[PDB]
């Protein structure tokens, strides 16, 4: 089966450029068209263009013509989209997707997981992480404070504890920074025996923090 | 592409420079034309510790030769170069070697019981060879520079300037 | 040039046909319509891609320095190394140019072949209701509409529905 | 895939046809009969065998040890020998895989070619007395018996014997 | 043998046809006439020549002696040299025989192909006024003269001039 | 012109296996079917199976299935038949034969010379040789006793006497050993002048005996 | 070599600038260094005497 793995989240200043990649793994997509489709916050899907690299076609939507360049490296099984002269109007999730054949008419039946690109005057910042302390079951968690941009990832116990974990969507403050909470629900009997640690990873500022929550 | 010869500019004090042998006949005894056989001033005399050096100031690499003389008997060595251990050293920035002659009896070839062994090196533009020695040393009179490019072949048949 | 189709009895290709390598241009009562064939376009493209994936391969094979760019190795072993390396340069260069010329012949004849497989198929479909004029065309000997065209395209055109009609007309 | 026959407009092959690569399956009044063609089967097989005899060749070329597995040779010449041997391994491995892929392409299309030479010949025999349906079949437009089939097979079927009959029978 | 024409359903070639690889032999009322086709003869010959020019190429690549026929080099390096040289002789020899066999396969099928491109073309010219007998011949179902032949040859023969005529037959 | 050359005679003990070879010389047989056909002493031809190695078919007579192995090495132009679990019912001459084509229906037009397989519990043993002592003509000879296996060669006067010599086919005793006789008919006048000696060679035991026959 | 992988071993021969310097450092008389293992066997004599200064 093939999977299309896009590159990490991007934070960009106005006027800059961004180049997102889409790697075909578990096989080649070189014999198919791959399109780039973006989704501005709260809006619908919008086609940017596509490439069918063995066929020899690169196509562009008129509204992005001249500002976007789409390309492919058949040798690494990778497609790319580079968008130039970025403004806040370009903040949006870019999706690479594969078409059922060599061209752009056929339904796109494989897709990428998506890349978030944020264009703003705000600067990157890593989170400050604080513990949230705790019958049958108890609730304990971590507060992940004052970071930019999205996403952070929260894990518990070095990913050994996946049950009862609820990471809430982040609240965008008026400051321009995000905050989220992760709470895990756990047997209160296992309070004075098992150790709970919350591992927060913020890629954009390269921040890793492990906090230990105590009763 | 052939060779072009340049003098190494060695001159010598208080030794002989003109040792010859009946095995290289020109009109009577002679020697290698591009070499000088260096000898003590008189038979049995001490050969001085000498240093001679040459800098390649041209823009292409120079080929440098010299010989170590192995006399046919120990007596013959001390007669030519004086008594005691002999040592020749040869240095540049990419080369470093020393040589001790081994005098003693070989069969006669061309009526000679001694042997000469030639050694060679490439001297890079702007580098210097230094020879140091107190005998048993055959000095170059001229260095060689390569002219260009050629092909070399070994053949048993005639040359023909009509076919390509 | 192997099969006679491309650069043969078809006079040329259609610079207006963006959406395929192979397709249809028809003329009937209603109008003139063009659409590129999928099944055979895909077919060729896939063989080209299968060629590429074979050469765009990476050799997993590692080599180290036997040589020295800073202090030259001794001259006799230097000359053996260089002479061997040059001999390899000969072999690989010959292999490279041969491989590429040969793949190219084959790619071209691959194309001639798939054209002349679209042709011979449509021909087979139409049985006795049309004729080879010989410029890569079929003169249809019965009036036919644009849903009749589509039925040739997606390979549903029934012959014994229009048989008699087109036969007196011959 | 070159000629369009095998894995083309013939839909598939016949697992019941033990006695050939290529053959005939007919339906007439009397019954249904199958027999494999010799003349074209032999033809393909012989080209395959002619390929084999060329590769299964033995090089009459002898090589000796330049190397020593028990007391290793000096290290620099050891390194030149190993680098040369590996370079030969590169060349030969490339030669092996290229040779085999190419022989395979050609073998497959060799098969396509001989099918589509059986076809086009039978077609030529029957002149105007039958039709290409296009699944590797000929609809015969006259009644025909099992001694008529055989005359197609071993290539004796006369056309101008059944001409008129089968011609009115196409209107 | 790939396409079926040469040494297939054409029974043989014509040792009398000096002036081409491919041509026409006809039989009509007036007489019997032979002339070799130009357009396709040229075509094949040209692909053969394009092959030759690729091989009769000269390598601009120079090699020197690493070796010595007069005073043998020392024996270990002598043996490495010799072993490398033989290995190269192996590679080139395989390359030589493979290259030549493959070119030959392709040349022969190049020829089969051009014949079977002459055929299928004339066939196309004549539409419905004649028939494939199957020995590389067309039975014409209308009387035709020697200026009708020439019009087939230089590719001008009109079909819908002789259509009806040739059809009851 | 292809010839098929089979491997030599085999002497086997019950239960063993025998593998006979058939080499195609003067050309390949790889594009044809080759069959193996056996002939038990005094019996008819009996098909064992065949192989058509390029075609890719190996076939067996039902009566030998599971007990016989037919195989081929296309590279040496050789076909093989291996018959396992041998008994005396398997003593027979075995032939390989090439069909007119790649399969087994066509008449078999090229035959190998045959390979004799004898299944017996007998051990190699050289003969004991005795004289047979003697008008116009007289009859004298040699008795060649208790040897195994066949054959034995008998000459007279180191081969000098060829006229009138009649060497009889051996009898196979119930012991499993053979015995034969060679008798030469000779003018009785040359009785007390010319000497008569038979020379018996038994290759298998490397036995060579000369024996004088006197009146 | 008691480890499980092969060891690389180095040593140097010192060629003094004059015969006087050799005997000062090492005493008078002929010098000889030998080096042996199961796959190696070599000996070395220094050659003291005048080289340019480096």
């Amino acid at each position: 089966q093939v999977q299309l793995v896009q590159s990490g989240a991007e934070v960009k200043k106005p006027g800059s450029s961004v180049k997102v990649s889409c790697k075909s793994s578990g096989g080649t997509s070189n014999n198919y068209a791959i399109s780039w489709v973006r989704q501005a916050p709260g809006q619908g899907l919008d086609w940017m263009g596509g490439i069918s690299p063995i066929f020899g076609s690169t196509a562009y939507a008129q509204k992005f013509q001249g500002r976007v360049t789409i390309s492919a490296d058949i040798f690494s099984n990778t497609a790319y989209m580079e968008l130039n002269s970025l403004t806040s109007e370009d903040t949006a999730v870019y999706f690479c997707a594969r078409h059922g054949n060599y061209y752009y008419y056929s339904g796109m039946d494989v897709w990428g997981q998506g890349t978030t690109v944020t264009v703003s005057s705000a600067s990157t910042k890593g989170p400050s992480v604080f513990p949230l302390a705790p019958g049958g079951t108890a609730a304990l968690g971590c507060l992940v404070k004052d970071y930019f941009p999205e996403p952070v990832t929260v894990s518990w116990n070095s990913g050994a504890l996946t049950s009862g974990v609820h990471t809430f969507p982040a609240v965008l403050q008026s400051s321009g920074l995000y905050s989220l909470s992760s709470v895990v629900t756990v047997p209160s009997s296992s309070l004075g025996t098992q150790t709970y640690i919350c591992n927060v990873n913020h890629k954009p500022s390269n921040t890793k923090v492990d906090k230990r929550v105590e009763p | 592409g052939g060779i072009d010869k340049e003098t190494m500019g060695f001159t010598y004090s208080g030794i002989r420079t003109n040792g010859t042998t009946s095995a290289c006949r020109r009109s009577g005894s002679s020697f290698y034309a591009e070499m000088k056989w260096l000898l003590s001033n008189t038979d049995n005399a001490a050969f001085p510790q000498m240093t001679k050096s040459y800098k390649n100031t041209r823009k292409d690499p120079a080929l440098i030769i010299w010989g170590i003389h192995h006399s046919g008997s120990t007596t013959e060595q001390t007669k030519l170069y004086g008594s005691g251990n002999k040592l020749i050293t040869v240095g540049s920035s990419n080369y470093q070697q020393s040589f001790v002659p081994s005098p003693g009896a070989r069969p006669q070839v061309n009526g000679q019981s001694g042997r000469i062994d030639f050694h060679w090196l490439i001297l890079n533009p702007n580098d210097t060879v230094t020879f140091s020695f107190n005998g048993a040393f055959i000095a170059l009179d001229r260095a060689s520079f390569l002219r260009g490019k050629s092909m070399g072949i070994q053949s048993e048949v005639q040359v023909d300037a009509n076919c390509e | 040039g192997l099969f006679g189709a491309i650069a043969g009895f078809i006079e040329n290709g259609w610079e207006g046909l963006i959406d395929g390598w192979y397709g249809f241009r028809h003329q009937n009562a209603q109008g003139e319509g063009t659409a590129a064939d999928y099944k055979s376009t895909q077919s060729a493209i896939d063989q080209i891609t299968g060629k590429l994936n074979r050469l765009i391969e990476k050799t997993n094979q590692q080599f180290e320095l036997i040589d020295n760019e800073f202090t030259e190795v001794e001259r006799q072993i230097g000359n053996v190394i260089n002479w061997t390396r040059d001999s390899m340069t000969e072999v690989w260069s010959y292999n490279a140019e041969l491989l590429v010329a040969m793949e190219n012949q084959h790619t071209i004849d691959l194309a001639d072949s798939e054209m002349n497989k679209l042709y011979e198929r449509v021909k087979r479909q139409l049985r006795e209701n049309a004729e080879e004029d010989g410029t890569g065309c079929f003169e249809i000997f019965h009036k036919c509409d644009d849903d009749c065209m589509a039925s040739i395209r997606n390979n549903t055109y029934d012959h014994s529905k229009y048989r008699e009609e087109a036969i007196q007309n011959r």
